[PDB]
């Protein structure tokens, strides 16, 4: 199981059309570690857009000082924005220390010491099935979180706003080209 | 390095002023080629769907239960805007369906565009080696007329004037 | 244990800067104790952390002197409002499980807990040595966690629920 | 291994009509089928079974039909109920499913999600519950069978059936 | 097997001296004491859900009218099931009896092993089956206490813990 063979599955095989893969084989791991990495966060990325738009909200106060409730941030674009900026400090420390400490981006290979929910596949195709299964989520999550934040904006609600207006058919609408 | 593979002419041979292929590999122009050809397949389709919904020809019947028919479907973008909302997630997923699984090649095929797979055949094999590049040529040109007619088609229904007598 | 390097992870790895290791008798003697602290002390701060957070049983600790759950503190305080035959008896099952079921006497500190796939250790000796540093590190952190809680009540005079009110 | 899968006791190989040995080659895909009968039987029985404990969404199928989650009726003729839309949507997804992530068209039925995302190493175990799988299959068939047939002949649905106390056919 | 449920501080006790002696039905004996410790096991738990009023909503049998919320919680809770509902319970237990999970086969191994897998290590294994072995044995103990304690006091274990009666003196 390595690297250069996970991520290419049925029905595209090895997908590369811009042939990379042949004329920049020294880059590949950077590029296969940024591609995890960006699958991984786009993998949060929607889980979090499903919990909002759900309204799986917290009870209380995020920030009491600001009188900010957690039901006062949006659940679109600007709920990131919306946080008060000692807390997107927090965040953004706390992520820092995270990728530099715990989880260290420089860990190219992706293996920081946990597994698949803890536990190494001693399988070899049940392990690459399952990095195959990862690369694949994170790819179809990536699209998933851009076509999510290109269509509030366009469409200029949030997803539980366009849901709840029926705004599904983008070509019946009198909004856009179509 | 890329002279006279199917898109060489007459008029014009090897044409490629932006020199897009120029450097001579051989997988992006199997890339573009095959991206040249369902551009001209669809829009070699798209020609003649929408100069006879242009012409008034509906298909009889009616398109939904509802009540509406046809014949209440208007001409050119507008129709998309009259299609019923579950026939037009039906013939999305219909293309989708086609593009996943049928519109493909499984099982080799000569030459890029060829869908065969061996199930449905008209008798190709009976075609001479001149008369398969023949064909293959009309084909591609057709595409490629089409592709420029349906751009004229739909920016003039944009503009107010129309090149439909 | 030792030989393992258990307890020692990044960034600071063997980190004894006093000197405290001498032979390997003293370091199984400082593991046990550092162990069962940890263990203790991650309880302390899971409770710490149910008690500010409101989740309290509903009904009364002691019907007899009408005392309900919800009227014990929050705070260091909670236990010793506990009435004593109550605290007897918390002692009693504590030093029945600490002579008899995971006796304090064992400084291995393994009492035969396996939770089956989750400690697939004969074929992942890497998932052990992750365990036995992640146990022992959150014990370390708990420890700090629990002094620190202990200093906050003890300086401010209100507990953690109402401190971050 | 496959030839002696689905072999439990008290019956072990049952095969009154033959076909065993009549067909030998046809074996593999008869399998195939008989196992994909039994997932699709046994999603079909715990469905029913959720349908009749009234177990359903909040909210509205098709909000632009008024059709609520609790407007399908419980029975067999809920299927009816979805709309063109929504069938189309089944239609689409699980013909993407059942020809692309999990093809019908293998016959063993291993896709690669093993049992709870594990394979079975010892192979009496994977054995045991394989047969486990082919069993339940086979009486949520026969189950699934009996609902409907139940169903059409009394005219309501398994909810109405236990609620009026229609039990007993005499 | 012979070693399974030998644990401190007793070992192996045999205090009336029936391995030595007739060993040969050991296997059936150990295989009724098993079954009876999950069967005492499933009482006690049964019996702690019944005291916490953990009961279904609706009718054990509208024919007669019955809730089970009027099922008591006590001992008397088996007898409150209509004659029907017992034989439903019998036939039932006689197919996953005699058919499935035969009380036969005296080693227990019906293979459904603990949570649906094998424990690998033998070592883990024998600790869990001296664990299954003497949860039995305590819960065969704490059923036959908690059943001579409410016939006893003629009060379910909620009541009892309701009215205060907890220390007989
Ligand atoms: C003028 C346009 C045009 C031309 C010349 C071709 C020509 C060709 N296509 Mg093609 N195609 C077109 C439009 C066109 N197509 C469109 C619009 C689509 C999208 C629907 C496709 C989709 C398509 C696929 C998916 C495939 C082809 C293939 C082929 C080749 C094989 C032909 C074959 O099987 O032998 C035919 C042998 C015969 C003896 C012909 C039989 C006579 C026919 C069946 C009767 C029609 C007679 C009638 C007078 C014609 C009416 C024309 C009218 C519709 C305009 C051939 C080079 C296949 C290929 O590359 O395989 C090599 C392949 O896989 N094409
Ligand atoms: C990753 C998967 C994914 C999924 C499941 C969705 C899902 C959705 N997107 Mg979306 N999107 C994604 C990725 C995704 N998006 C990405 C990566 C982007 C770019 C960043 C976008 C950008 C985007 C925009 C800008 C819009 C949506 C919209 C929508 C919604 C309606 C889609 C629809 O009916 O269009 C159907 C379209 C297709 C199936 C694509 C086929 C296009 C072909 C090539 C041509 C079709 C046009 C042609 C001229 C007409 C042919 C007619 C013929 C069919 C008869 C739907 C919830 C729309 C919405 O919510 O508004 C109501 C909308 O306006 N998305
Ligand atoms: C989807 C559209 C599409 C695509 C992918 C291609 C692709 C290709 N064409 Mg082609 N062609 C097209 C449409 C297309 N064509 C149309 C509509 C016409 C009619 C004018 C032609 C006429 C044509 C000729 C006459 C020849 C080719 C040739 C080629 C090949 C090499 C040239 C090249 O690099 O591409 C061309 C570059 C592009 C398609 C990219 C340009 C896109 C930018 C954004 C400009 C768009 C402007 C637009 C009008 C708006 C390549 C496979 C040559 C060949 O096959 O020789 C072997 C050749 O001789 N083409
Ligand atoms: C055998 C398969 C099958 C079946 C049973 C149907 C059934 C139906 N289609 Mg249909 N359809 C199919 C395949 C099928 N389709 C395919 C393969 C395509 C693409 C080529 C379409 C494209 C299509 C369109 C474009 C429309 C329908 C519509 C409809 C519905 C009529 C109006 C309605 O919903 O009343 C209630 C009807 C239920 C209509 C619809 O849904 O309108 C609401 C409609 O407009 N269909
Ligand atoms: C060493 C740690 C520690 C200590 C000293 C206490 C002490 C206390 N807890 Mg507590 N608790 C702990 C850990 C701890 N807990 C953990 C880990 C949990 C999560 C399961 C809880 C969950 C919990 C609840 C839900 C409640 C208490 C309550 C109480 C108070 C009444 C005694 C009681 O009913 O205990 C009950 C103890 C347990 C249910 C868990 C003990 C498990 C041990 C540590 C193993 C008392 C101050 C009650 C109270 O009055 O709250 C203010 C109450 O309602 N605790
Ligand atoms: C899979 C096992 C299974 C089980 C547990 C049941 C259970 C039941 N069936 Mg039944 N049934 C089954 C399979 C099964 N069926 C199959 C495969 C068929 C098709 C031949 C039927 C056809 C059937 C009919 C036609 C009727 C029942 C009825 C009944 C109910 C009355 C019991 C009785 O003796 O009536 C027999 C009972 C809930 C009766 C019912 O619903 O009550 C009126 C009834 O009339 N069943
Ligand atoms: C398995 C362990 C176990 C445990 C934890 C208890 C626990 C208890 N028993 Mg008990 N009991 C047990 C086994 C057990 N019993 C057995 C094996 C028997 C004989 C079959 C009894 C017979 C028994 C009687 C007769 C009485 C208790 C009573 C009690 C309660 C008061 C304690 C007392 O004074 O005892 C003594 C207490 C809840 C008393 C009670 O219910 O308090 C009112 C009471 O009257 N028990
Ligand atoms: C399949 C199911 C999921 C479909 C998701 C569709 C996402 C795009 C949505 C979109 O384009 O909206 C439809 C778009 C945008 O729709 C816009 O909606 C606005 C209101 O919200 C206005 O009405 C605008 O006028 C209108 O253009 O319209 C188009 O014409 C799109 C042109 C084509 C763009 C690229 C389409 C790519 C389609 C998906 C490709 C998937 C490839 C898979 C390959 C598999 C190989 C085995
Ligand atoms: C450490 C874990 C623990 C266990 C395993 C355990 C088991 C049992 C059993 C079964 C064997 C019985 C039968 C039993 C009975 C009673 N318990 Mg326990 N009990 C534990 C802890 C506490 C605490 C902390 C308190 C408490 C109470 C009471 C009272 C109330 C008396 C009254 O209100 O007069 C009664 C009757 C409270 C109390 O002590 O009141 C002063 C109270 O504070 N218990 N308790
Ligand atoms: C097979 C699995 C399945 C998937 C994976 C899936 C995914 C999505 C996505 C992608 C994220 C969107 C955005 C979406 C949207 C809508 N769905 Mg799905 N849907 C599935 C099944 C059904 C069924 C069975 C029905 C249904 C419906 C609707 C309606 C209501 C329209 C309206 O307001 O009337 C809307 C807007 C109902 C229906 O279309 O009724 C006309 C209905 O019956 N859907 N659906
Ligand atoms: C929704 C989330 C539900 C909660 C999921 C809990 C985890 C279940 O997830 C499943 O865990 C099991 C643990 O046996 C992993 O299974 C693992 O088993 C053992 C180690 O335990 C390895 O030899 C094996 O290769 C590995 O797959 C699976 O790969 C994973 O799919």
């Amino acid at each position: 199981v390595s690297e250069i063979e996970l991520g290419a599955t049925e029905p595209l095989g090895v997908f590369d059309p811009l042939g990379w893969l042949e004329t920049e084989p020294e880059a590949f791991e950077r590029r296969r570690a940024v591609e995890r990495k960006h699958g991984r966060v786009a993998m949060a990325a929607v889980v979090g857009t499903i919990v909002h738009n759900n309204h799986i909200v917290f009870d209380g106060y995020i920030s009491p000082s600001n009188n900010l409730k957690f039901s006062d941030i949006p659940t679109g674009i600007d709920g990131i924005f919306s946080v008060p900026t000692a807390g997107l400090a927090q965040i953004i420390a706390f992520l820092g220390f995270v990728e530099l400490a715990w989880l260290p981006a420089s860990q190219y290979d992706g293996d920081y010491g946990v597994g698949y929910f803890g536990n190494d596949i001693l399988d070899p195709e049940e392990k690459a099935r399952k990095l195959n299964a990862e690369l694949n989520n994170g790819r179809a999550a990536m699209m998933g979180i851009m076509g999510n934040m290109v269509a509030e904006k366009i469409t200029g609600q949030t997803m539980y706003e366009q849901y709840a207006a029926g705004h599904f058919n983008p070509f019946n609408d009198g909004e856009g080209f179509f | 390095a890329f002279e006279n593979e199917l898109g060489a002419q007459p008029p014009l041979g090897f044409f490629d002023p932006l020199g897009l292929v120029e450097d001579g590999n051989q997988a992006k122009f199997d890339r573009l080629r095959y991206v040249e050809l369902k551009h001209g397949r669809i829009s070699m389709l798209a020609v003649v769907g929408y100069l006879i919904e242009k012409a008034g020809i509906r298909l009889p019947g009616n398109i939904s239960y509802d009540g509406t028919s046809f014949a209440d479907i208007p001409d050119g973008f507008a129709a998309l805007s009259k299609i019923p909302d579950a026939g037009l997630f039906q013939l999305f997923a219909f293309i989708g369906f086609l593009e996943v699984f049928v519109m493909k090649d499984i099982t080799g095929g000569e030459f890029v565009g060829d869908f065969r797979n061996g199930f449905i055949d008209f008798g190709w094999d009976s075609f001479d080696e001149e008369t398969k590049l023949k064909k293959r040529a009309i084909e591609l040109n057709q595409g490629r007329a089409a592709m420029m007619g349906i751009l004229a088609l739909m920016v003039h229904e944009k503009l107010g004037v129309s090149l439909l007598p | 244990e030792l030989e393992d390097g258990i307890g020692a992870v990044a960034p600071l790895g063997y980190f004894d800067p006093l000197g405290y290791i001498k032979d390997e008798e003293t370091f199984i003697r400082y593991r046990a104790v550092e162990r069962k602290h940890g263990r203790v002390a991650m309880m302390a701060m899971l409770g710490t952390f149910v008690h500010n957070n409101g989740w309290t049983f509903d009904g009364y600790l002691s019907p007899s002197q009408g005392l309900k759950f919800s009227d014990i503190d929050s705070g260091i305080g909670g236990l010793f409002q506990v009435p004593p035959a109550g605290l007897a008896q918390i002692i009693l099952l504590c030093g029945f499980v600490e002579l008899a079921w995971w006796p304090a006497s064992n400084l291995s500190g393994d009492y035969g807990v396996r939770l089956g796939t989750l400690n697939d250790w004969e074929e992942q000796p890497a998932k052990y040595y992750r365990q036995k540093n992640a146990e022992l590190n959150n014990g370390r952190a708990a420890m700090m966690g629990i002094l620190g809680t202990f200093t906050h009540e003890v300086i401010t005079g209100q507990n953690f629920a109402e401190q971050a009110a | 291994s496959e030839i002696e899968l689905g072999v439990t006791e008290p019956l072990g190989v049952y095969d009154p009509l033959g076909w065993l040995e009549s067909e030998p080659e046809a074996f593999e895909r008869r399998r195939a089928v008989e196992r994909k009968h039994g997932r699709v039987a046994m999603a079909a029985v715990v469905g029913t079974i959720v349908h009749n404990n009234h177990i359903v969404f909040d909210g509205y199928l098709s909000p632009s039909n008024n059709l609520k989650f609790s407007d399908i009726p419980t029975g067999v003729d809920g299927i009816r109920a979805i709309p063109t839309a929504g069938l189309a949507q089944i239609l689409a997804f699980f013909a993407l499913v059942e020809l692309a992530w999990m093809p019908a068209s293998k016959y063993d039925g291993d896709y690669g999600v093993g049992y709870f995302g594990t394979d079975i190493k010892d192979p009496e175990e994977k054995a045991r519950k394989l047969n486990v799988e082919l069993n339940n299959g086979r009486a949520a068939m026969m189950g699934i069978m009996g609902n409907m047939v139940a169903e059409v002949l009394t005219g309501q649905t398994m909810y109405e059936q236990y609620a009026s106390g229609h039990i007993s056919p005499f």
